[PDB]
């Protein structure tokens, strides 16, 4: 328009409220750990949009900017 | 805890609009120092939070369900 | 003989008889004994 961008990565969300509240059976104490990331930028804000296939290339460029 | 009774008890400690107030209320401010450090008694979190702790409760309320079922398989 | 007496006596347990699944009835065992509870 004159950067203005989204870096893409990997996330973690440990929280004890689900973590050790079960643990040692159907909730592993470790994960350990990694997910997904898509950070909107420019200016002064970062969307944390859900990241789930099925997906198309256009969406992050579009829907976010929509 | 002590604060809980201390609200209802600091309630009527006040004595009219007269300067009878602060003569006791400065020592009450000392009590406010004491309770200010009673806040230190609760300086850290145990179990998470309501309702996240309550979510743990309901989590137990789902976790109790197998307990009420497998006994049916005793024979 | 130990496998005899012991596996046979233990054939009946909290699981009852090992045939307690009753084949097709055991298809309901994951539900009628479980999901049916309310």
């Amino acid at each position: 328009q004159l950067g203005h961008y989204i870096h893409i990565f990997v996330n973690t969300q440990p929280i004890s409220a689900f973590e050790r509240t079960l643990s040692s059976k159907r909730s592993s104490c470790e994960y350990d750990h990694f997910l997904l990331l898509v950070e909107w930028h420019h200016d002064g804000i970062v969307e944390h949009v859900p990241l789930d296939d099925h997906m198309d290339a256009q969406h992050l460029l579009l829907l976010i900017t929509q | 805890t002590l604060l809980r009774q201390g609200i209802r008890q600091l309630k009527e400690k006040v004595s009219k609009m007269e300067p009878e107030e602060m003569t006791v209320k400065e020592k009450k401010s000392i009590i406010e120092i004491l309770k200010a450090r009673i806040a230190l008694k609760k300086a850290f979190l145990k179990m998470a939070l309501s309702e996240s702790n309550d979510t743990v409760v309901k989590k137990e309320d789902v976790r109790e369900s197998p307990v009420d079922t497998f006994m049916e398989n005793a024979t | 003989r130990t496998h005899n007496r012991q596996m046979t006596e233990t054939l009946e347990k909290y699981k009852s008889l090992d045939f307690n699944m009753e084949k097709e009835g055991d298809v309901i065992q994951q539900l009628k004994s479980s999901i049916k509870k309310p």
